[PDB]
């Protein structure tokens, strides 16, 4: 399927967390590192979205609305995917892998446990890269922004990506004629986990102890 | 404005 | 499709909100009325779930876990369905319909606006009763409880209901071979809205001004 | 216990 092949080639290079080796380990260090990484990933996500067939033909306001609604789901899906061959650890980046103990220290035990639940589900389904990239695009298109100008164009973008998923599954997974639907049925937990992450980091923002860069702040403010 | 800037960029 | 026919006959009678006609209108009255209605609906939901093929064969702990995770989505879907032929109003019950002004007075503007977004989406898709009852059952089965004992039995329950949806759509909606997937793609917003409702009413619980009955309290405590 | 009670009931 061509849309799937295109999404695979459009998949961005990974980036490094680069935690500051001169700074003592603390909750503030961990959270600063993650927020800094997210800020840089957000730049990469914006560039990636322009490769999705039809996205750039939407008005700028609608492009903004989709990204404002979906950004954390896209970030989370990336962590989930990188974590699939790991056990009880989350690969935020190749140089930043959080186990349970580190999650507790960062005050992220509940959030990271929910992300691990998504990992566990996809592990059991043997999620493939083809399926990952297609679901990332579907999460963007299906992000439920209240502010869409051209609802019919957004529905068509949803349709295009949904068709690519169904087609991929029909060709590659004849053994399970419901596999496309099972993939779509993982989106509620992704949405739930994203909401949790957004609310947690917004609280962190309000508390004022973790410095945050401007893009990350902009995207956080737009969501709450 | 930053999201908008980046969407317009390159 | 037999599962769909069975869900239709299993659909419970509606109940009345019965707001107290002797009590002055206030946020406290509105919220007491809604929480009282939800308590009674929760009893009805428990009885309804036992009619879903396979649900009662699950262990009691898993039956509990599904209901503890899904109850608010089930409640919300009911309000959404009752509201489909209305404009900018939410039919909590035949004797309790909330417009924008009443939503503001109850302090529910943001929550009810999100519920109205679900109404608007289903209106546009011309959601049918067959589809409503099947999605209610799917929301129960796909509720993502962290505490499931028999994961393989819950996945089979999900599969059974998902198959009924796909089959229904294949027979009744040949004009849109992706209609089953579009229905499944509405579940993320239902999950998001439920989380919002749960968090709001938990805050209301903490504030101590709105009396709440024991079942509603139990289900609220289990979620947070 | 109430949810459990009702699940066991009738």
């Amino acid at each position: 399927n061509k849309i799937v092949s295109h999404l695979l080639v459009a998949e961005p290079e990974k980036i490094y967390a680069m935690p500051d080796p001169t700074v003592p380990d603390s909750d503030i260090k961990a959270l600063t590192t993650l927020c800094d990484l997210a800020d840089r990933e957000l730049v990469v996500i914006i560039g990636w979205a322009k490769h999705i067939p039809g996205f750039s033909t939407l008005s700028l306001a609608d492009q903004m609305s989709l990204l404002q609604s979906a950004w954390m789901e896209i970030l989370i899906l990336g962590v989930v995917y990188r974590s699939l061959s790991f056990e009880d650890e989350l690969v935020y980046a190749d140089d930043y892998i959080m186990d349970e103990d580190q999650s507790k220290l960062a005050g992220l035990l509940d959030l990271n446990n929910a992300i691990l639940q998504l990992v566990k589900k996809y592990k059991s389904m043997k999620l493939e890269k083809e399926e990952f990239v297609t679901l990332k695009a579907i999460a963007l298109a299906n992000s439920d922004s209240m502010h869409i100008e051209d609802v019919e164009a957004v529905q068509k973008l949803q349709d295009v990506l949904h068709e690519a998923l169904q087609d991929y599954e029909a060709g590659q997974h004849m053994e399970d004629p419901r596999r496309a639907g099972k993939m779509l049925m993982t989106l509620p937990l992704l949405r739930q986990t994203s909401t949790k992450a957004v609310q947690h980091f917004y609280n962190i923002k309000l508390e004022g102890k973790v410095p945050m860069h401007k893009l990350f702040l902009e995207m956080l403010e737009a969501k709450v | 404005s930053l999201l908008l800037h980046l969407l317009k960029s390159q």
